C-alpha cells in the first residue's frame, strides 16, 4: 500500500530506500566498510 | 460618501432612517457601537441581542452590561452585566436595581483603572 | 382468478346481471385475500379496481350488516383510492345516510384494546383512513363527523386544572364553555354519551398510542407493526396541528397530554435504525407544536409576543417556586435562568417527588397527595418542565441556519428522498400540500423543503451515474478506471476565504474555494467544462473506494458502498481563474488545467468546522477527489431555495385582499370583482366589441341604454351599476395625423358573452380566474385584456408570466395584430426567434435606437418646414428644446387664433402645412378640420414623446443599461416565464422593477411557489402591494406542473398548482364554453369533463369540420387490439412498456394513410409511454425507411409531451394490457382525447380501460363506434354523415392490416414511381 521508499505480496515496483530504477552509469567506486569497522578511505 | 453622511442626518432626524442607520453601523468604532446602542434604545429585541453579541464579540470591555440592558427594556441583561463581571462593577447592581455609595463606586473605579496593586488593595 | 370471478358474479361494471348482495363475500374476501396475504398490495388493488367500493361495500352498508371484514374493507378501499390519487368520497357522497353509523364504528374500533378484535396493523389502517378523514375536511359529508372531534367542547378531555387555568386565561371563553354545558342538558341519555365519546376521542387515541409506544423495547426484538403504528400516529399529530380548524382546541390538548415529552425519551427514537423515520416525524411534530401562530385569532405571532409567552411562563415558575419550594432561581432574572443548561442547574437537583409537585402548580400534572411518590419517571419530570420553559430560537432563525445543498446523509436517506419504486404504504417525514396554511411562514417552508428534497432526488441520480462511470477503485490511494462527462477528479481544492460574520449571525458571511481540474479530455468535453459559468452550481464528492482494481460495479446494488462514497458537498461557480489570477472577449488558455473559484455553503462550513474543532472530525474539505456538474436547465434548485427564503425573511406584502385567500381560508370569493371597494363604474371596452349588437349579445341578463340613439353612431364605453341596466356611450378614437394608415388596429373575435365576462373580471380590481378547455380561446382572451388595461390605465405595468415560451411567442404573435406601441413590450429569457419581431432586451434596444435615427430626421424635416437654419442634427436633447421653443410655440398661437372662427382660418393659419406636404382640411365644417388639425398636433407630439423617452438611449451606452431602463421605465408590458421569474427575483427587486397588474397563462401548469413568487418581483409601496390585478388562465383538467419523482405526488401532492388549489377552495372561475379548433365529434370525447363546453359557430358550420378523412370511415375510433405472437405489452427493460401489437397496427394506419395520398406531416403520432415511443419510431425507420410514397409524421412522442399542441390527425397507442397505469388520471385522459383537429384513431386493449370507473365517460362514447378498424380503400369530398360511395372493408386485426398495407404498396409501387434525392 505505502507507494513511497519509507514504508513480495505487494506486487508493485517499490524500490525501498535508495535502488536506482534508471540508467546512471554512475562513476562511484563503492565505499566500503571491513568487518566491524571503517569506511575504507584508504 | 458624504451623501451617505447627509443621509445617516436623514436618518438620525427619524423606521427607514432606522434602516440606514443600522446599516451604518453593520457596514464594518466602539463609540459607533454605542451609537448602535442607543438606536437599540430608541429604535424598537433579540436582533438587538444579536448586535450586542456582535459588539461584545468586537470588543470584551464596561458598558457592556448597559447594551444589554435594552434587551430588559432587565433583570436578565444585568444578568449579562454580571456575567460580564465575571468575564472581566456597579454595572451589575444597576441591572439588580433594573430587576427591582457613589463614591466607594469611584474608587472602585480606580480599581478598575488598566504599591499599586496594594493600592487596588486599599 | 378468484377475487375477478366474484368481482365478475357479484358486482363487476359491464355485466348486465349480478347476484344478490351477500355478506359472506365480504367476510371471506377480507379473511382470505385481504388478511390472509398480509394485506398484499396487488390484492387490494385488484379490488379497488374491480369497483369493490362503489358496486358491492358501501351500496349494500347498512348497520345491520355491520361488522369488523365491513368497517376495515371499506377503509382499506378508501385508502387504497387515496394512495392511487382517484377521487375516494363519491359513493359516500352519493348515499350518505348510513355514513355517521360507519364513521362512529370506526372510532370505537380505533381505540379498541390493543391486541384485541383489531390487531395493530388493521389500527394502523384506521389511522391512516381518519387522516385521510381529518385531511378532507371539505367533504361537507366527511366534515359533519368531524366537528364534533375538534370543536370546543373536546376540551372536557383536559386535566380540570388546565381547563380552568385557560378559561382563566381567555375569560371570554367561559361562556361559550357554559353555554356547551347548557346545550349538553337538553340532551336524551344516549346522545349525551355518544358526544362525549367523541370529544374524548383524540385525547384518548393519544393514550392508547403513549402505550403502544412504552411497549416498545430499547434493543430487543420488535414487531415492525408496533414501529409503524407509531409513525402513522405522528402523521396523524401533524396533520392535525398543521391545520387550523383541527389545530385551534386540538393544540392545547396534545400539549396537556405531554405526548411530546413522551416521544422523545421513548426507547423508539432511541433505536437509531427502526425510529429513525419516527424520529423524523417527531421533527416535524415538534415544529408544529411550537409553531408560531396564536391559536384563537389564527394570527401570526410576532417576537414581541413570542419573547412575552415564554417571558410570562418563566414568571409564573418563579411566582410557584418563592411561595412553595428554588428561592434563589425565582428572584433571578428571567436571562440568568431560561437556558436549557440553567435549567437543568436549578431542577435537576431535586427529587422527583418535588419536580411533580412544581409541574402540579403549574396544571401540569394532578397533585401529588401527601407522603405519597410520584410513578412517574424523574427525566420525564425534569424534561417536561426544560422543555416547556428553555428559551427556543424562532422559525426563522430556524431557517437561516440551512445549508441549501444536501449532503452525504441526506441524499440516500429515502426517508425524505424516496425512489421512485416508493409504493405509499409507509409514510415519508414530507410536508403536504392540500388547501390551507397556518401562516405565510408555514406555507413557504412546506414550498422550500418539498423544492429541497425532491430536487435532491435527481442529484442523487447525477451522483451515481456519473461517479460509477469513473469506476472509482483501490490503487490506499484511489484510481478511476474510467471517465464521465458530468464529473472530473479534482487535482487540487484550497479554501481560500473565510469571511467574517455578519453581526448576530454565527457562520461567515462568505466562504471562497479554489478547485483546479485537468481537461485531459476529449474537445466536446474541454469545451463543456469550459462553459461552466457564474451560479453554476457543482458538487464536491470524496470517495474511498472499497473495490481492488477491475472490480466490476454493478449499479443495482447500494451506491455508497461500492464506490466507497463518503462525502458530498455544493458548490457555486464565482469564475474560472485566467493566467493572470483573474476570476473571469473571453480569453483563449492554454494547457488542460482550470481553475474555478467557487461558493461554499457558508452554514454547511460553519457545522462542518464546529464537527472538526469540537469532535476531531477530520476537515472534509481537505478530503474531495471528484467534481461533479449538471445541466443548467436541470440544475436551478439552489437559485430557487435562496429566492423562496429571502421571500420569506421579507415582509412579503402580498395585497391584503390575496393574503387569506392564499393561505387557503376566509372567503373564496372575497377578491371578485364584485366584492372589491375600488370596483370602477366606468370602463372604456375600446375595441372589444365589432358593433353595438355584438355587445346586447355579450350580456344575456342585462338591459343596455345607448346615450345615443341614432344607430349610426353607435369604441364603447361601458358603465356599470352599483340593477340590471348597462350604459353603453360609443365614442370616437382621437385623430392621430393625416396619414389614414396610422389609425389604429384593431380587434377582430367576436368574443362570447362568457370571454367577455372574462375580459370585464380582468380590467376590473381583483382576483379573475378563467378556466379555458382547450381551444376555448384563452390566448385572445389574453391579449383582450392587456389590451384594455394598456389603453385603460396607461400609467399601469402589466407583468405576464407563463410556464412555457411557446404561450409567450403565441401571445406576442396576437398582441402585434392590435393596438399596441412595440416600444412598451419586453420579453425577458435566459433562445430561437419565432416571432416576426424580436421582444427581448436585445430586439427593443435595437429597435429603439433605430427608430430615434428615424425620428431625429423627422425633425430635422420639421425644421426645415420651418425655415428654421441649422445644418447640425439634432439629439433627443435638442429634440426637446425644439419642441418647446419652435413647435409648442407655434401651436399655442395657432389655438389662440381659432379656438378662442370659420373653416378658413383654420388651414390659412395651421403652422404646419409643409411639413404634412408628403400626406390635408376639408373645408366642410369647422369642427372637422380643427379636429384634422389637432390630430396633426399629435402626430407631431408623439414624435418628441418617443425622442424623449428614448434620451435614455444616449445617457446610456451598453446595451445592459439600456436593457435596464426598459425593463424599470419604458415598457408597459413585461413577459417572462414563471422559471425565469424565480431565478430573476433578486435582480428584479434590486432594480426597482415596478408592476400594477399580473396576468398568467398554463396557470394549473406551474408549481404553487412558482405562482406565487411572481407576487413579489417588486418592493411594497408605502407599506402595500401595489399589486392591483391578479389574472390566472389555466386548465385544472388538464395536465400538471411536471414532477420528476412521482414519489413526491403520491405522497406530498407537490403537482398541485396555486390554480388548482384556488379552484379546489371554491375561488370562482369563469369558465370558457366554446372551443374552436376541433370537430364537435372529437369534442365529445372529452366536453363531458368541463362546465358547458359546447362549440363556436365555425367549428359548427364551416366545410372543413364536416369533411371526412379520406379511406376513414370514422373521424374516430378506438380499435382493439389482441395479443400479438401471444405477447400484450411488454418491457424489455424495466418500466419501458411497449406494446408490438399496436406499434406495428399504429404504423401500417400511419403507412395506409400515406399510400392514400394525405399530407405525412399532418400525421402526429402518440404514446403514453416513452417506450412505445422509441418502438413505434424503430418500426417507422425499418418499414418506411427510404420509401418515397411514405413521409414522416410531425411527431411521435408522448402524450404528456404533446401539451398545447396539436394536428389534423392523430394516431394513439394506449400500450397497457395487464393495468390500466397513469392513463387513469383524468387530465391525462383529456388531454389525450384533445390534440386531434380532425382525426383520432386510439389502439388499446379495449377490455381492460373499460374496467376503469375514471375512464368511462369517454370510453363509453369510443366504444359505440366498432372495435375494428373500418377503411376505405379505393377513396375526399365525402362528407361525415352521408353514406360512402366506395366499398367499406372491416380490418379485424393488425397482421390483416399490415398484410393489406404491403399490398396495397406493392400495386403501388408497380403503378407509380416518385422521385425525390
Amino acid at each position: 500500500i505505502p507507494r513511497l521508499l519509507e514504508d513480495p505480496e505487494i506486487h508493485v515496483a517499490q524500490y525501498p530506500l535508495d535502488m536506482g530504477r534508471k540508467k546512471k552509469m554512475s562513476n562511484a567506486l563503492a565505499i566500503q566498510v571491513d568487518s566491524e569497522g571503517k569506511i575504507k578511505y584508504d | 460618501v458624504m451623501t451617505v453622511r447627509d443621509f445617516t442626518q436623514v436618518f438620525d432626524s427619524y423606521e427607514e432612517s432606522m434602516i440606514a442607520a443600522k446599516m451604518e453601523t453593520a457596514s464594518e468604532e466602539e463609540e459607533d457601537d454605542v451609537d448602535l446602542e442607543l438606536r437599540l434604545a430608541r429604535f424598537e429585541l433579540i436582533s438587538r441581542r444579536p448586535l450586542l453579541l456582535n459588539s461584545v464579540l468586537l470588543r470584551q470591555n464596561h458598558h457592556v452590561h448597559e447594551w444589554h440592558k435594552r434587551v430588559a427594556l432587565g433583570r436578565p441583561r444585568e444578568i449579562i452585566n454580571t456575567y460580564t463581571e465575571a468575564v472581566q462593577p456597579f454595572k451589575a447592581t444597576g441591572k439588580p436595581h433594573t430587576l427591582w455609595f457613589y463614591e466607594d463606586n469611584g474608587q472602585l473605579d480606580d480599581a478598575r483603572v488598566i504599591a499599586t496593586k496594594v493600592n487596588f488593595k486599599q | 382468478e378468484f377475487v375477478t370471478q366474484l368481482a365478475c358474479k357479484y358486482w363487476a361494471p359491464h355485466i348486465k346481471k349480478k347476484s344478490p348482495f351477500d355478506i359472506k363475500v365480504i367476510e371471506d374476501i377480507y379473511e382470505k385475500e385481504i388478511v390472509k396475504s398480509r394485506f398484499a398490495i396487488r390484492k387490494i388493488m385488484l379490488l379497488e379496481f374491480s369497483q369493490y367500493l362503489e358496486n358491492y361495500l358501501w351500496m349494500n352498508y347498512s348497520p345491520e350488516v355491520s361488522s369488523k371484514a365491513y368497517l376495515m374493507s371499506i377503509c382499506c378501499m378508501v385508502n387504497e383510492k387515496f394512495r392511487e390519487n382517484v377521487p375516494a368520497w363519491e359513493i359516500f357522497k352519493k348515499k350518505p345516510d348510513h355514513f355517521p353509523f360507519f364513521f362512529k364504528h370506526i372510532l370505537k374500533a380505533a381505540l379498541a384494546e390493543t391486541d384485541g378484535e383489531f390487531s395493530l396493523h388493521e389500527q394502523t389502517v384506521l389511522l391512516l383512513f381518519l387522516d385521510h378523514c381529518f385531511n378532507s375536511l371539505e367533504v361537507d359529508l366527511i366534515r359533519s363527523q368531524v366537528q364534533q372531534l375538534i370543536s370546543l367542547p373536546m376540551w372536557m378531555g383536559l386535566q380540570l386544572a388546565r381547563l380552568e387555568l385557560e378559561l382563566k386565561k381567555t375569560p371570554k371563553l367561559r361562556k361559550f364553555w357554559n353555554l356547551i354545558k347548557k346545550n349538553d342538558e337538553k340532551m336524551d341519555p344516549e346522545a349525551r354519551e355518544q358526544a362525549y365519546q367523541e370529544r374524548r376521542f383524540l385525547s384518548q387515541l393519544i393514550q392508547k398510542f403513549i402505550s403502544v409506544l412504552k411497549s416498545v423495547p430499547l434493543s430487543e426484538p420488535v414487531t415492525m407493526d408496533k414501529v409503524h403504528y407509531c409513525e402513522r400516529f405522528i402523521e396523524l399529530m401533524i396533520d392535525l396541528e398543521a391545520l387550523l380548524p383541527t389545530r385551534r382546541w386540538f393544540n392545547t390538548i396534545l400539549d396537556d397530554s405531554h405526548l411530546l415529552v413522551h416521544c422523545y425519551l421513548s426507547n423508539l427514537v432511541r433505536r437509531e435504525e427502526d425510529g429513525h423515520l419516527f424520529s423524523q416525524l417527531l421533527d416535524m411534530l415538534k415544529f408544529y407544536t411550537g409553531f408560531e401562530i396564536n391559536d384563537q385569532t389564527g394570527n401570526a405571532l410576532t417576537e414581541n409576543e413570542m419573547t412575552t409567552i415564554h417571558y410570562d411562563r418563566i414568571t409564573s415558575l418563579q411566582r410557584a417556586a418563592f411561595a412553595h419550594f428554588l428561592y434563589d432561581f425565582a428572584l433571578s432574572n428571567v436571562a440568568e435562568v431560561d437556558t436549557r443548561e440553567s435549567l437543568v442547574k436549578f431542577f435537576g437537583p431535586l427529587s422527583s417527588n418535588t419536580l411533580h409537585q412544581v409541574a402540579s402548580y403549574l396544571c401540569l400534572l394532578p397533585t401529588l397527595p401527601k407522603n405519597e411518590d410520584t410513578t412517574f419517571d424523574k427525566e420525564f419530570l425534569l424534561e417536561l418542565l426544560v422543555s416547556r420553559h428553555e428559551r427556543r430560537i424562532s422559525q426563522i432563525q430556524q431557517l437561516n441556519q440551512m445549508p441549501l445543498y444536501p449532503t452525504e446523509k441526506i441524499i440516500w436517506d429515502e426517508n425524505i428522498v424516496p425512489t421512485e419504486y416508493y409504493s405509499g404504504e409507509g409514510c415519508l417525514a414530507l410536508p403536504k400540500l392540500n388547501l390551507q396554511f397556518l401562516t405565510l411562514h408555514d406555507y413557504l417552508l412546506r414550498n422550500f423543503n418539498l423544492f429541497r428534497l425532491e430536487s435532491t432526488y435527481e442529484i442523487r441520480q447525477d451522483i451515481e451515474d456519473s461517479v460509477s462511470r469513473m469506476k472509482p477503485w483501490q490503487s490506499g490511494g484511489v484510481v478511476f478506471g474510467g471517465w464521465a462527462r458530468m464529473a472530473q477528479p479534482i487535482v487540487a481544492f484550497t479554501v481560500v476565504e473565510v469571511a467574517k460574520p455578519n453581526i448576530g449571525e454565527n457562520w461567515p458571511t462568505r466562504v471562497r474555494a479554489d478547485v483546479t481540474i485537468n481537461l485531459n479530455v476529449r474537445d466536446h468535453i474541454k469545451d463543456e467544462w469550459e462553459g461552466l459559468r457564474k451560479h453554476d452550481v457543482c458538487f464536491l464528492i470524496t470517495v474511498r473506494p472499497t473495490k481492488p482494481y477491475g472490480t466490476k460495479f454493478d449499479r443495482r446494488r447500494p451506491f455508497i458502498e461500492q464506490v466507497g462514497l463518503v462525502y458530498v458537498r455544493g458548490c457555486e461557480i464565482q469564475g474560472m481563474l485566467d493566467d493572470k489570477g483573474r476570476v473571469i472577449p473571453r480569453p483563449n488558455l492554454r494547457g488542460e488545467s482550470r481553475t474555478f473559484r467557487v461558493f461554499l455553503d457558508p452554514n454547511q462550513y460553519q457545522q462542518d468546522m464546529t464537527n472538526t474543532i469540537q469532535n476531531g472530525a477530520e476537515d472534509v474539505y481537505e478530503t474531495f477527489n471528484i467534481i461533479m456538474r449538471r445541466k443548467p436547465k436541470e440544475n436551478n434548485f439552489k437559485a430557487v431555495l435562496e429566492t423562496i427564503r429571502n421571500l420569506m425573511n421579507t415582509d412579503c406584502v402580498v395585497p391584503d385582499w390575496l393574503h387569506d385567500i392564499i393561505l387557503g381560508y376566509g372567503d373564496p370569493s372575497s377578491a371578485h370583482y364584485s366584492k372589491m371597494p375600488n370596483q370602477i363604474a366606468t370602463l372604456d371596452f375600446n375595441d372589444t366589441f365589432l358593433s353595438i349588437e355584438h355587445l346586447k349579445a355579450s350580456f344575456p341578463g342585462h338591459n343596455v341604454k345607448v346615450t345615443v340613439e341614432d344607430p349610426a353612431l353607435q369604441p364603447f364605453r361601458i358603465t356599470f351599476p352599483v340593477a340590471k341596466t348597462l350604459i353603453v356611450e360609443p365614442h370616437v378614437i382621437p385623430n392621430r395625423g393625416p396619414y389614414p394608415y396610422n389609425q389604429p388596429k384593431r380587434n377582430t373575435i367576436q368574443f362570447t358573452h362568457t370571454q367577455i365576462e372574462a375580459i370585464r373580471a380582468g380590467m376590473q380590481p381583483g382576483l379573475t380566474m378563467v378556466v379555458g378547455p382547450p381551444g376555448t380561446g384563452k390566448t385572445d382572451v389574453a391579449v383582450q385584456i392587456i389590451s384594455n388595461i394598456y389603453h385603460n390605465f396607461p400609467e399601469q405595468r402589466t407583468l405576464i408570466v407563463t410556464h412555457s415560451n411557446q404561450a409567450l411567442n403565441q401571445l406576442f404573435e396576437k398582441i402585434m395584430a392590435l393596438d399596441i406601441d412595440e416600444r412598451h413590450l419586453l420579453r425577458l429569457g435566459h433562445e430561437e426567434l419565432e416571432t416576426e419581431k424580436d421582444f427581448s432586451r436585445y430586439g427593443r434596444v435595437n429597435y429603439v435606437l433605430a427608430r430615434r435615427i428615424e425620428l431625429l430626421e423627422e425633425v430635422k424635416r420639421l425644421q426645415k418646414s420651418l425655415g428654421v437654419p441649422g445644418d447640425a442634427s439634432y439629439t433627443c436633447e435638442t429634440a426637446g428644446y425644439f419642441f418647446l421653443y419652435q413647435v409648442m410655440s407655434r401651436w399655442e398661437e395657432y389655438i389662440s387664433k381659432v379656438k378662442n372662427p370659420d373653416v378658413t382660418e383654420v388651414s390659412t393659419f395651421f403652422p404646419f402645412h409643409e411639413y404634412f406636404a408628403n400626406a390635408i382640411f376639408k373645408g366642410r365644417s369647422y369642427e372637422e378640420d380643427m379636429e384634422i388639425a389637432e390630430g396633426c398636433f399629435r402626430h407631431i407630439k408623439k414624435i418628441f414623446t418617443q425622442l424623449e423617452e428614448f434620451r435614455a438611449s444616449e445617457l446610456l451606452r451598453s446595451g445592459l443599461d439600456r436593457s435596464k431602463y426598459l425593463l424599470v421605465k419604458e415598457a408597459k408590458i413585461i413577459a417572462m416565464t414563471c422559471t425565469h421569474a424565480a431565478l430573476k427575483r433578486h435582480d428584479l427587486v434590486k432594480l426597482g422593477f415596478k408592476y400594477d397588474n399580473i396576468l398568467m397563462e398554463e396557470a394549473a401548469q406551474i408549481l404553487e411557489i412558482e405562482t406565487f413568487i411572481p407576487l413579489l418581483l417588486q418592493n411594497p409601496q408605502d407599506g402595500f402591494s401595489r399589486l392591483k390585478r391578479w389574472i390566472m388562465i389555466g386548465d385544472h383538467h388538464q395536465l400538471p406542473p411536471v414532477i420528476k419523482n412521482m414519489a413526491f405526488q403520491k405522497y406530498s401532492n407537490m403537482e398541485q398548482s396555486l390554480f388548482t388549489r384556488f379552484v379546489r377552495v371554491g375561488v370562482p372561475t369563469v369558465d370558457l364554453d366554446a372551443q374552436g379548433r376541433a370537430r364537435a365529434s372529437l369534442c365529445n370525447l372529452y366536453n363531458w369533463r368541463y362546465k358547458n363546453l359546447g362549440n363556436l359557430p365555425h367549428v359548427q358550420l364551416l366545410p372543413e369540420f364536416s369533411t371526412a378523412n379520406a379511406g376513414l370511415l370514422y373521424d374516430f375510433q378506438l380499435i382493439n387490439v389482441e395479443d400479438f405472437q401471444g405477447v400484450g405489452e411488454s418491457e424489455p427493460n424495466p418500466y419501458f412498456y411497449q406494446n408490438l401489437g399496436e406499434a406495428e397496427y399504429v404504423v401500417a394506419l400511419f403507412m395506409y394513410m400515406c399510400l392514400l395520398g394525405y399530407p405525412a406531416d399532418k400525421i402526429s403520432i402518440l404514446t403514453t409511454y416513452n417506450g412505445q415511443k422509441h418502438l413505434i419510431r424503430d418500426i417507422i425507420n425499418r418499414r418506411c425507411g427510404n420509401n418515397p410514397l411514405i413521409g414522416r409524421p410531425n411527431k411521435v412522442t408522448t402524450v404528456d409531451r404533446f401539451q398545447g399542441q396539436q394536428n389534423d390527425y392523430i394516431l394513439l397507442s394506449l400500450v397497457r394490457t395487464r393495468a390500466v397505469g397513469h392513463l387513469r388520471d383524468v387530465r391525462r385522459l383529456v388531454v389525450a382525447m384533445s390534440r386531434a383537429r380532425l382525426g383520432l384513431y386510439i389502439f388499446a386493449r379495449v377490455s381492460l380501460f373499460q374496467n376503469c370507473f375514471e375512464l368511462t365517460p369517454a370510453f363509453s362514447q369510443l366504444t359505440a363506434r366498432p372495435l375494428h378498424l373500418h377503411i376505405i380503400p379505393t377513396e375526399t369530398t365525402r362528407k361525415n354523415g352521408e353514406r360512402p360511395s366506395h366499398e367499406v372493408q372491416i380490418i379485424k386485426n393488425m397482421p390483416q392490416m399490415a398484410n393489406f398495407v404491403y399490398n396495397m404498396y406493392m400495386h403501388l409501387i408497380q403503378t407509380t414511381h416518385h422521385y425525390h434525392q
